[PDB]
């Protein structure tokens, strides 16, 4: 087979370089609950996130599944520009 | 337990995140998943709402409104009587009152004296 070689930018890699934008460190995944007092990763485990959906009262249609629906769109843009993407 | 636009409940929740637990207002809101109130908080020295979003299993119905409705048909009661004769029925409630005189009586208690402990 030939020799690998797939070299895109992807836009991103265009945008944090053009201006001095570096990588992340990839220390860990916890973050640090304040009340309660774990250590509740940020997303592996009930994530952070997940917890405006089990909290038990939200103090404003049902707010919780209005966030929900806000998380999936990001999400689903996330996947549209990756396909846009791989086809440039 | 299936709740009305416009009854009465309260909050119980079955940890550190929130405290009203123990409050009561109306219901606003019933949607599938939750249930709506409101309840007036001082905000200094005025009452303005706060729109709260519980869940169901959050929240009870009050029996803050028996006692005035059993209360008004007792009232009932009383009056068909009081009007069937010519009675004094003194509907009015009247506050604890002072008690009166009594003769206490030594026959098979005789009073036994206790003094303090020590250390």
């Amino acid at each position: 087979k030939p020799l690998p070689k797939a070299k895109a930018m992807t836009k991103w890699e265009k945008f944090a370089a053009k201006k001095g934008i570096k990588p992340k460190e990839r220390a860990g995944k916890m973050i640090y609950d304040e009340a309660s007092g774990e250590w509740v990763p940020k997303w592996g485990y009930k994530g952070a996130n997940k917890k405006l959906d089990d909290q038990w009262l939200v103090e404003v249609i049902d707010p919780r599944t209005l966030n929900r629906a806000e998380r999936k769109r990001l999400v689903k843009k996330n996947e549209k520009q990756q396909r846009r993407n791989m086809k440039n | 337990k299936v709740y009305k636009v416009g009854d009465i409940v309260d909050i119980k929740a079955n940890m550190p995140h929130k405290f009203y637990q123990g409050k009561t207002g109306v219901v606003y809101n019933v949607t599938k998943s939750s249930v709506g109130v409101i309840i007036n908080k001082m905000v200094g020295n005025r009452y303005l709402e706060k729109r709260l979003n519980l869940r169901v299993e959050h929240i009870k119905h009050s029996k803050c409104r028996q006692e005035f409705l059993e209360r008004v048909k007792a009232n009932a009661a009383k009056r068909a009587e009081a009007k069937a004769q010519g009675v004094a029925v003194q509907l009015k409630r009247q506050p604890a009152q002072p008690r009166e005189s009594r003769i206490v009586s030594t026959e098979g208690n005789v009073p036994q004296t206790l003094a303090p402990v020590p250390y």
